């Protein structure tokens, strides 16, 4: 449910 | 949170998120108690009952939000974890005795109108406050019900400290001096109480002498949800201060 | 960071540094035997 998150996060 | 309400924006603004990075989920709540840490508690890492055992590479920590699961641009801030230190005394095997950690981020975060440190209890403050009957207030985006739904924005409830001895008749679990709880009374008609997603998040006060809020619990455990004739129990972070300075002192701040 | 939290700690942007008060925080306060 969550929505994406940035990829420099991850 | 059960029998709770929509926060304001700004309302908590050292309300923290935890988040699995994959998958991605709510973990458990946090709060900002410098622009470095993150208080939270022990339970949220590491429960080996159930198979958890959390890494500071398996986790994100979200600063700002409102929205439970926006991505909310320009708004929060998203940080790494450089160290998670448990209480060396976190007494997991039986009742959660001393259920706290801190979390040091990786970099510093920058203050702003969402984004705010609590202060922690000194020892008169919590001398003054932590009496039965006074009120605090415990933020979170977990359940809104035992079993349900889920809400849309950070939620909010106060809840009245509760006398040591109604506490130890409520449960069979045995109680310390390390924890603290707080509840209606079932004759009280009024509700409330943290649930599942909201553990490890701030049960807060605010000072009448100078007016800032201090944190004086951490959401710990509870049996099932507002319950009646049942009670939130919190961690006592006041008693547990010196450990929290070492901890910091002994590696950053 | 510590002892009684931070030094600008428990003080929010929107709320006590502009001198407004949430909807619920008079709730807390009369708890304590009616606050400041
Ligand atoms: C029907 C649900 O009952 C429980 O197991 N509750 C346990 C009680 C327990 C406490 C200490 C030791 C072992 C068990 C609990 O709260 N637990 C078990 C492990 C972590 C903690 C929890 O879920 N923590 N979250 C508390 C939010 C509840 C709001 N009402
Ligand atoms: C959690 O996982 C660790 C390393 O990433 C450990 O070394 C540690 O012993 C741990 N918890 C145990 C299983 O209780």
């Amino acid at each position: 449910d969550f929505e994406e998150i940035p990829e420099e996060y991850l | 949170i059960v029998e709770g309400s929509d926060a304001e924006i700004g309302m908590s603004p050292w309300q923290v998120m935890l988040f699995r990075k994959s998958p991605q989920e709510l973990l458990c709540g946090a709060s900002l108690i410098s622009d470095r840490w993150v208080l939270t508690a022990a339970h949220c890492l590491l429960y080996p009952p159930w198979d958890k055992n959390f890494t500071e590479n398996d986790l994100l920590v979200r600063i700002g939000k409102h929205s439970r699961t926006r991505y909310e641009r320009n708004i929060e801030k998203i940080s790494m974890l450089e160290k998670i230190y448990i209480h060396p005394r976190y007494n997991w095997r039986e009742n959660l005795d001393r259920d706290i950690a801190l979390m040091k981020l990786k970099k510093p975060v920058a203050f702003s109108d969402y984004i705010h440190p609590v202060c922690l209890p000194d020892r008169e403050t919590a001398a003054s406050l932590l009496q039965a009957g006074y009120k605090g207030r415990v933020t979170g985006w977990g359940n809104l019900k035992e079993t349900w739904g889920q809400p849309s924005v950070l939620q909010v409830v106060n809840l009245p400290i509760v006398e040591r001895p109604v506490c130890k008749d409520s449960t069979r679990i045995r109680i310390t001096d390390n924890m603290f709880c707080a509840g209606y009374k079932p004759d009280e008609g009024k509700r409330g109480d943290a649930c599942e997603g909201d553990s490890g998040g701030p049960f807060v006060m605010k000072s009448p002498f100078n007016n800032r809020w201090y944190q004086m619990g951490i959401v710990s455990w509870g049996e099932g949800c507002d319950r009646d004739g049942k009670y939130g129990f919190y961690t006592h972070v006041f008693r547990l201060k010196k450990w929290i300075q070492k901890v910091i002192d002994q590696f950053g701040e | 960071t510590f002892g009684s939290g931070e030094a600008d700690c428990g003080l929010r942007p929107l709320f006590e540094k502009k001198s407004l008060e949430d909807k619920t925080e008079r709730e807390l306060l009369e708890s304590y035997i009616d606050g400041r």
